[PDB]
């Protein structure tokens, strides 16, 4: 709070007083830099709890979201939530993936990139076929289904970021 | 929504200093514009203040006799003449507007932020030295 | 703190000016409307992190868990972590499920479902095979491996929710 | 804080209810047993959010990793983030790997253990195979792919943990 | 484990109101069980307590020489009387059990929730108005 | 970087007895040194310390004119002298490294963890009974 000075041989003595003791006071229950039980706070300073820690409500990170087309008709599409990149695989094969093969249409941008090669795995509709993707810390995606010119790949999960 | 400030400067102890404020992009109604300031080596400490309604003031101890703040709403701006500057007094100065309340002579910045204030400015340098 | 007033002309001034100096200053250690750096404590209000945050314990979420058989004998085993679904693919296949059929015995509940299709791979026990059913925003699982009568669908991730 | 006491009959009376006031005053800023609005600090005790957070910068939960071989070539890498673990299948097949046999040159050790069976689907370099990797609660893993005695297994996902 | 309120409605500044609140279902050694009160604009004030021991009573300074606090123990029940009521009186009156400390006359809520309060009321509605 | 702390035990009430704390591993230019105290039924409370430079003291109100506190820089070593000891004197006693602030007699650790103290000894129990 902002207090007067309680001093020798002021005037109004007992009402200077009382007025730090109620601004005072008041901080105890809202306002001024101190974090409260009640009321919707802002708080900055990096916070360290030793303890466990119950979120009742929502806890909301950061995020950021992209999509591309990696190559080949594969999309790609993102979404980064603190330290974890949910995926999901989309598009249909346009044209020849061969096995093995880079993705150069578009890599995934360094901020999604994560800091070892990370295997997606994904799915082909119709039929019990599984493959791969691929991202390592460049972004540029590598295919490790085997050579391939049609069908549609899906697939959901997430991938660890620094 | 803007607050910007002018008037830092160097000076020798003793020496004087008037910094401004331009305030502009809110009502004005429930607000207190006015300073603090900052060591690099400290958290905020609260100077002097402004109801920009009824033009009740705040001064700190540690400033009262040697500076005094003034407004004028029409230039959206509120000044700090410093005087008698002693060499404690070098600080980052920031403008700053918020919601308040007072008991008597006391205040209270009531909002949800930080040193409960809504909005800063980017800060003056005062630098005190002989 | 409940302070007294002091005022000119009270009894007692001493007192009351010590005796709100200690109520006030008990609640810098504990108790009242503030949140301490030591103490089990309950906190309402929203409250923004503008910093970074560390939590040396646990950090508990909202928990719901829901399981049930999606259709053709695979069970869908949900639980709900925040924003995140944990899945687990079960059962085992006891009747004819065709190619991109929806899975009409269970939905998978409003409060499970996600924004957009999820597709969540899984592997067929003792052989190469995968296959992945989608969740779509109404919960109406399809399954899109080809038609199939039997065998035993497995798969453990995660999908993401509002 | 730590304040003198204001008594009947004290000298300097005026200075030792300004003292106090101020010594109170500055804790409202920083220091003490408070919680800020700004400052770096460290908060004990269990802390119980009823209404939402939102964390702008990062938020670090507690964070363990390991990696084995679990058998056959097969290795897994894991790295436990709060409830969950992150999972990175590698290796390559190095020895016949029957079809439903346990995982025995390593078992994943206890604190990466999950509550109930884990099904880790994974996808094998340069053609459409999939397989899946049980994790039990005991750890010893379990192949469920058919038998094989070469490849190169891949796989990036998650499970939860207790 | 429940508070219950009555007593609160529309009178005119100078009026009289009487609020009950019934608290059954906890111990009451540990306990002082009072009203604070709060307007859609506002966070909650302690307005007046009672220890469920002893009796020693806290009464707000806004409100001494008009609001006075009486219990019963065995209706599980706590009252305020509240005489020559003002405008600014206008709030939701909460009932509320807690655990506490005293210094003298001051008091403190011990409890690890909001306001230092374990269990609270649904709150009863006082308006005063011309 | 340990403070090691001993003297703690049995006493009745009126009897005396001495604790020590071994401070070794820092600076001690910024450092006060000096004891709390905790029931298993209670937060700590600051009982006596003293500034490692210059010497200057804090008493709780609790234990004026019987608790005294002394320093060694040498022997890295604080001694707090418990005399005419109570039965609420019973707890056990933490040694304390804190960065302070004061006010005149009045003062503040700074720290950002619990209590705005950096280093905690083990704690020694006192008990004081008939």
């Amino acid at each position: 709070a902002s207090i007067k000075k309680v001093y020798r041989g002021m005037k109004n003595g007992a009402e200077t007083i009382n007025d730090d003791l109620e601004a005072i006071n008041s901080e105890l229950t809202s306002g001024g830099n101190v974090v409260h039980k009640t009321g919707d706070e802002t708080i900055a300073g990096k916070k360290t709890f030793t303890g466990n820690v119950e979120v009742n409500g929502s806890l909301t990170l950061p995020t950021k979201s992209w999509s591309g087309e990696l190559g080949g008709g594969i999309i790609l599409s993102l979404r980064k939530k603190g330290t974890t990149v949910e995926y999901s695989i989309g598009g249909e094969i346009s044209s020849s993936i061969l096995a093995n093969s880079n993705l150069v249409n578009r890599s995934v941008p360094n901020e999604f990139c994560p800091r070892n090669r990370c295997s997606l795995v994904g799915h082909m509709v119709g039929g019990w076929n599984a493959f791969h993707i691929d991202i390592p810390s460049s972004g540029v995606c590598q295919w490790f289904g085997p050579t391939a010119s049609s069908g549609t790949p899906r697939g959901t999960g997430t991938y660890p970021i620094d | 929504v803007q607050l910007v400030e002018s008037g830092g400067g160097l000076v020798q102890p003793g020496g004087s200093l008037r910094l401004s404020c331009e305030a502009s992009g809110f009502s004005f109604d429930d607000y207190a514009i006015g300073w603090f300031r900052q060591a690099p080596g400290k958290e905020r400490e609260g100077v002097s203040y402004i109801s920009m309604s009824d033009g009740r003031t705040y001064v700190a101890d540690s400033v009262t006799g040697r500076f005094t703040i003034s407004s004028d709403n029409a230039k959206n701006t509120v000044y700090l003449q410093m005087n008698s500057l002693k060499l404690e007094d070098t600080a980052v100065y920031y403008c700053a507007a918020g919601r308040f309340v007072t008991f008597g002579s006391a205040w209270s910045f009531v909002g949800g932020g930080p040193y409960g204030i809504d909005y800063w400015g980017k800060g003056t340098l005062v630098t005190v030295s002989s």
